[PDB]
């Protein structure tokens, strides 16, 4: 019944974990001094909630298909693994090693089945067998009910589900990160209670960010370059760092998960989909999805996102590759925080004030002349950014303040002409919630109809030559 | 301090409040005093300085200090108004309170005797010294070096729970310039300020631990509170003083920053511009002060081991400044709760407390002196429960009490030039401004504990600070077994006999008269006399508020009546004899300005000059 | 026999739950972590009291519900289920899942019969049937005598109470939000107990409000428009956003719903009718309304209004993209708060003084820490707001006392001079009332007939095949 994880004992992470799964209990056991124990944890206790809720006798399709998680099990998994990455190569050795050790010890799950299972496979490369196969998510032709994607950020959405849809699947899972900053066009980020950080790759050279690297210079007064710039604006290319790894992404597909409270699939065949969050823990969601046969009903084409915590973004000036240029960051604060600024935000501060009040607010509150010690703390290398931006959006509330216009009209003065403001800081406090407008209607799929395999002769020796010397 | 310092400032006050014009005692009904609200005027400023150029000979410039210092009182009142808005309330129907009123005191005439060569009154001290006091008569034989030897041994302390850094603990001393000093009494110097002596002062090691707030800690406050209100204290106010809470008015904020002084309110000015709110100042947070004066007593101790050294925890500068408008109400009605025959020094002059106890002390009777000093109240947490069980009963409004309460705990201080952090637990003794207030809740309630219904049926009974006088009470082995529920050594008790043994209080000596049969209070002498030993800093010009001070002090002890019972009173309590011819030598050093000069000498300097 | 509420063990909604019901005990128990737990609370026990307090062996109406939340009732329900909605083919999926996942365990509460039900309707689909209905609120044919609608805006109140009250009807219930703020011609809200925000569709670009979005820009001289604006007024369409979920409404139809004391209903047949409120708890309300035959009595057209805790509206000035405009907004404040706020409006208060007088008064109700830590009895993201409208409140108030006027006369100066005032805030405190002008007589009502049966063939097809079999 207690669920273990490979945490710290006394680290902090605990009750954020706690408070997200209510219905599990949660010791810690570490045996493993990983960079990125925090988001693995996460991971482990969302498949149990996942294979939980759903009645046992039926046919799970695995997108990622990392065979090896998946080896000692009670449910039926088929698991689809293509060969388009440097993952691939290390994970199906490691899948035939262990089977063969495995084979006569455990009895109850089909270890026999699973070991002849993957000799066919090794026969031709084009059979679709009950557990294996190596094709793509449009290409596989197995039939099945439940659909589970985990990190998969390498698909476009709507052709994927329904491409699933006109097999016979009527739910779906996702399990990610969240895709709320890349709505707002920024160009940098940061997790900070995953140890996170996410920049665009024209500010690589950057000084003052979480992912960057600059050098020493003494100046030059003049230089010149080969093109014209005057605009520096977001690209479709990023960087992920989850710890210690790198992952490299493009926000086009990042963007086609935000899908909206309802939409339509309309082609050969139509479908009527859902889409609803289950849970959130400071970044990372869980999504569920419901299909269902017919066309009937209505679309508004919005999405809604729900902040438990404190969410800012805000303009910076540091400099790239010795010249100085501005941009956009965001980040996320802890509640506690926010909560306890909401006077002093009632006047115009300068950003070293709102430091010295942030830094004393990360180790000690007084309440009613009693001091007490703050169990919420955040990382120190975010406080100088959040600063700015609490100066800046204390400065244009007072503004509005000072000029007040009548009720019901506005002041187009003609051939109107009227004069826009400017906007430095975006802070979403808690309970609040954020709506943007995205498409809701989709009838285009087009496919690559061509089968190709990318496995080669000398894996496929190493692998059988591997299986032969059976226990 | 009490009834008068060094200097004749002294902590109670000169006006008679308690005194009649007829031969009986008189009760009376208590009113309020009226205070002029200030007022601001920056037109009268600006010419006032205008014209103090032009012609100012001495009372051209009173006049700027006095418009100056009466503006700052203005802008302090509307700065601390605005901080306590959540707190502020009106004033409400006052109850009213009723006091006694005793005849004026007699008095025998005085009689002055002095000699006239100073040089021979210092002879005369200097022999006194010698026959009675061999060994400190012989100490001094070279300058003051003890600055030096106390660098050149090590630093010894019994710490807990603290945090320094080794790399600044270095005493060498710096310049030292003082004047050579004619009596030969050893009175040290005040130590220098280094992190040395800071460890030295807080050797102390009372880490107790009992039970903070639980059933039985609750059971022993309450018992301790029902002794007090049946043995001490009538039944006619508790339920009318319930429903009128006290909390802190304009009215109290106005009368108090009034009060103060020039110097007093230009340093509290300088901390109104970054004013924090009353809930946002911390109550358990404190400072370190070192600079303080030895304390020195009569008899040969100094001379054999080093005294120790004296500290100041001083609290927030706003806090004591927010609530210190509710210490004269507290006052009022402590005193209308207590009996008649139960007396407490708060709110008298030196003249009300003659008055009171002229026909009460006759020959013949026995009085008790009892002291609480030496007691660890921090062992148990019940002494805290107490106190605050009695301000409650007293009608404290509940929202200030939790203000309070936060002082009485856990509590931290830090000395700023170094950098050292200490931590205590329950404390009593501090620098806040309910510290007299709460040591003599706590003397009255362990002395009505222990004596049971002896204390309401007495003649007179007197309790202030840690010193207590009751008249017509003797040591029996009731009390000490009553007191020996835990230990022994909770309180020191000595028995005394008028005219026989002299009962001692506050410093002094209660005295019968002869010519006239009525009791009196003087001073110590032999305390003066090692005083006068004390080596002067240079640079000092304090040198004629003390000579007035002395000056009252002789006439009152050359009356007629009183000179053979000061004789017996000394030698009954030091067992020295020959104190007329001292007396007699501080009759004439005070009778002149050159006279007093005799008492110093050549400034000599140490530590200093690259020469 | 204690009731079960899904809501955290520590949470402050308890005490208001327990006072608003005194004839239950209630005990938290928490398994899932919900976002919208205080709505949903509020629903169960609704029920639960209406069915104590109602007939037995009564047949009742259930308009536009799911039928899976009433198979473990003992009471006769009919449940009208159009297929309007696209939520519906999930639960009509879920009914017959749930069906046949317990035919034998179960042998009471007729859940044969139920099963039986379902075939018949799946083979024709205009039949009746006693447990069933695939018609509108105007055109299911069975008659019976209580009426239940829960969560129902989608309406129109007088034209559905006249086709129940032909079937013979006498009593009915209702449960949602309150109506008032609607009444007041608002033009944004919210409901911070239940963590609901609703805004107009012409505001969903603000910046400081619930439920708003924007962007980052620098700002430019003139902008030239295509046609005339100057007018900023409500529309018809209003969006709602309860937890994470999004709902749109119109005016027209909750307008409706705000019923008088006694109104007549006249046709082919006449009715008296009378509304009155039962339950009341920081923004839901039951009402019961009561229906006869005949026609007699006497209407006034008036609506009252009681008010527990404090309702406020006020004009504030905002940005909507990138142009400042004004515009009026509503909340809800606790009673505490109110109550001792009465000493410091008795002259003029500075908007920063009356804010920091506000956060220090909600920080300090927690008066602990040791067990509760720190809880705030008002939401930190309401305060701004609150703070300026008090401000306003104690200018107007002053006012009126300098203009003092003779009693029982009119200061006019034909030829009048008749100047109005300006009004920047309406406040209602504790235990006052309001009043409001509606209609109270209708005799026009219409039906459009033309019935669809609303079902596709695959939908069809996948149910009977759920249930096909015995077990
Ligand atoms: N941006 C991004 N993050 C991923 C991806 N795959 C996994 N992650 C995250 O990396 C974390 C750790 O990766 P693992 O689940 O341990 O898989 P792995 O191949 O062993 O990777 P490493 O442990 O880092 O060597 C996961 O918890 C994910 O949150 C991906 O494809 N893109
Ligand atoms: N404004 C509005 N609120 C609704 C509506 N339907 C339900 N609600 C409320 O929203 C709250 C959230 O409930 P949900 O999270 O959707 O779960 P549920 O109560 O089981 O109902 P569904 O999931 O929608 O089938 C409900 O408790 C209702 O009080 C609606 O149609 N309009
Ligand atoms: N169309 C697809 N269908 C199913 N699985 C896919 C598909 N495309 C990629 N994958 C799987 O995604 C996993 C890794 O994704 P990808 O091929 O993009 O590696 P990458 O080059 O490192 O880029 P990324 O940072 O997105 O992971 C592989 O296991 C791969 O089999
Ligand atoms: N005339 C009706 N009679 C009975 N039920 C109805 C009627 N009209 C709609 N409903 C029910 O209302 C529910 C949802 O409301 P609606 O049909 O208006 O679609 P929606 O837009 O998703 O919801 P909403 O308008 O409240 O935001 C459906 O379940 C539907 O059965
Ligand atoms: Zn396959
Ligand atoms: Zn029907």
């Amino acid at each position: 019944d207690p669920v273990y994880v490979d945490i710290d004992a006394d680290s902090a992470f605990l009750k954020a974990l706690q408070r997200a799964y209510p219905m599990f209990e949660v010791e810690p056991r570490q045996v493993t001094p990983n960079d990125a124990a925090n988001a693995r944890a996460f991971s482990h206790l969302a498949i149990k909630l996942i294979e939980q809720e759903i009645d046992p006798d039926s046919t799970i399709l695995d997108i990622g298909s990392a065979p090896a998680r998946r080896m000692m099990s009670d449910r039926k998994y088929h698991c689809v693994c293509p060969m388009r990455s440097a993952e691939d190569p290390e994970r199906l050795a490691n899948y035939a090693r262990k089977l063969a050790s495995a084979a006569g010890k455990v009895l109850d799950r089909n270890i026999s089945g699973k070991i002849g299972d993957l000799q066919a496979v090794m026969a031709v490369p084009d059979t679709e067998t009950p557990t294996f196969c190596l094709h793509t998510d449009v290409s596989c032709r197995q039939r099945a009910d439940v659909a589970i994607y985990q990190d998969v950020y390498a698909v476009h959405a709507p052709t994927s589900l329904y491409h699933q849809a006109i097999k016979g699947v009527r739910l779906a899972y996702w399990v990610g990160f969240d895709t709320t900053p890349f709505m707002y066009n920024a160009m940098a980020g940061a997790y900070p209670s995953y140890s996170t950080n996410w920049a665009d790759e024209q500010v690589l050279k950057a000084k003052n960010i979480g992912l960057c690297s600059t050098d020493l210079t003494e100046g030059r007064r003049g230089k010149l370059s080969i093109m014209r710039g005057k605009k520096l604006e977001p690209c479709d290319r990023v960087l992920f760092s989850v710890g210690s790894t790198l992952y490299p992404e493009s926000r086009k597909l990042l963007k086609s998960w935000h899908l909206p409270s309802v939409f339509h699939l309309k082609g050969k065949l139509s479908f009527t989909c859902r889409c609803d969050t289950v849970v959130s823990c400071e970044g990372y969601v869980v999504k569920r999805i419901t299909m269902s046969p017919g066309l009937y009903g209505k679309t508004t084409g919005y999405a809604v996102t729900h902040h438990a915590d404190g969410f800012l973004m805000c303009k910076t000036t540091d400099t790239v590759d010795g010249e100085r240029v501005s941009f956009s960051v965001c980040t996320y604060v802890p509640a506690t925080i926010c909560d306890q600024m909401t006077g002093i935000l009632a006047t115009e501060v300068t950003p070293e004030d709102a430091q010295k009040l942030l830094v004393g607010l990360n180790q000690r509150i007084v309440v009613n002349g009693r001091t007490q010690r703050n169990t919420n703390t955040m990382k120190n290398y975010m406080i100088p950014v959040v600063a700015q931006a609490f100066s800046k959006w204390a400065k244009e509330c007072r503004k509005d303040m000072e000029d007040e216009k009548l009720l019901g009209v506005r002041e187009r003065t003609c051939l109107w002409a009227f004069k826009k403001q400017k906007t430095h800081t975006v802070y979403k406090r808690p309970d609040t919630q954020s709506i943007q407008k995205v498409q809701a209607e989709f009838d285009s799929f087009v496919v690559p109809s061509l089968w190709s395999s990318g496995l080669s002769i000398p894996l496929r020796t190493r692998i059988k030559w591997l299986l032969s010397k059976v226990p | 301090y009490i009834f008068s310092s060094d200097t004749g400032q002294g902590h109670l006050q000169q006006k008679s409040v308690r005194q009649t014009t007829l031969p009986v005692n008189i009760v009376e009904e208590v009113h309020e005093e009226k205070c002029y609200p200030p007022k601001l005027d920056e037109i009268k400023e600006q010419l006032l300085l205008k014209r103090l150029q032009e012609s100012a000979s001495t009372a051209n410039r009173s006049r700027y200090q006095s418009r100056k210092v009466e503006n700052m009182k203005a802008m302090i009142i509307h700065r601390l108004k605005e901080g306590c808005r959540l707190y502020l309330a009106s004033d409400t129907p006052r109850v009213p309170s009723y006091r006694i009123t005793y005849p004026a005191p007699i008095y025998s005439p005085s009689i002055n005797i002095k000699l006239s060569n100073p040089e021979t009154a210092v002879a005369v001290c200097n022999e006194f010294l010698a026959r009675n006091y061999p060994t400190v008569a012989s100490y001094q034989v070279t300058d003051e070096y003890d600055a030096y030897l106390d660098m050149v041994d090590g630093s010894e302390s019994c710490l807990d729970r603290a945090t320094f850094n080794p790399s600044k603990l270095r005493s060498y001393p710096k310049q030292h310039s003082y004047h050579a000093p004619t009596i030969r009494s050893a009175v040290p110097s005040p130590f220098q300020n280094t992190l040395q002596n800071v460890l030295a002062a807080a050797t102390k090691r009372n880490c107790n631990v009992t039970q903070m707030r639980e059933l039985p800690t609750m059971d022993s406050a309450a018992f301790n509170v029902e002794c007090f209100k049946k043995y001490a204290c009538n039944q006619e106010y508790w339920r009318e003083f319930a429903s009128s809470p006290i909390r802190v008015t304009t009215e109290n904020l106005t009368t108090y920053v009034t009060k103060l002084k020039g110097p007093k309110a230009a340093a509290l000015f300088a901390k109104t511009h970054n004013l924090l709110p009353l809930q946002e100042v911390p109550m358990d947070r404190f400072t370190m002060d070192m600079k303080r004066d030895v304390k020195v007593t009569p008899g040969t101790k100094h001379t054999e081991e080093r005294p120790k050294v004296q500290v100041i925890q001083a609290a927030e500068p706003l806090a004591t400044a927010y609530l210190c408008g509710i210490h004269r109400e507290l006052v009022r009605r402590l005193n209308a709760v207590l009996l008649p025959n139960v007396h407490t020094l708060f709110d008298m002059s030196a003249e009300d407390f003659d008055a009171i106890i002229a026909t009460h002390f006759k020959p013949g009777d026995a009085v008790l002196e009892t002291d609480i000093a030496s007691f660890d109240k921090s062992q148990d947490d019940s002494l805290a429960l107490t106190a605050m069980m009695l301000l409650e009963d007293l009608g404290v409004d509940q929202p200030i009490l939790d203000l309070i309460e936060a002082a009485f705990g856990e509590i931290s201080s830090c000395h700023l030039p170094t950098g050292t952090r200490f931590k205590f637990g329950a404390m009593m003794k501090s620098g806040m401004f309910l510290t007299l207030f709460v040591n003599t809740l706590l003397n009255i309630t362990i002395a009505s504990r222990v004596l049971e219904e002896r204390l309401t049926t007495s003649a007179c009974a007197a309790f202030i600070g840690d010193d207590n006088i009751i008249h017509g009470v003797v040591s029996d082995a009731l009390m000490a077994a009553r007191c020996a529920t835990w230990m022994n050594m909770e309180v020191k008790i000595i028995d005394a006999v008028v005219s026989v043994k002299a009962p001692y209080f506050c410093g002094g000596f209660i005295l019968h008269d002869t010519v006239t049969g009525t009791a009196c209070r003087v001073a110590d002498p032999l305390k003066r006399l090692f005083k006068l030993g004390k080596p002067l800093a240079a640079g000092d010009e304090q040198d004629e508020d003390r000579r007035r001070a002395l000056a009252d002090e002789v006439t009152r002890w050359q009356r007629t009546g009183l000179v053979t019972e000061l004789e017996r009173a000394v030698y009954s309590r030091y067992e020295v004899q020959g104190i007329t011819a001292v007396i007699t030598s501080m009759a004439t050093f005070a009778s002149s300005k050159e006279n007093f000069k005799k008492l110093r000498g050549p400034v000599v300097t140490l530590y200093g000059g690259p020469k």
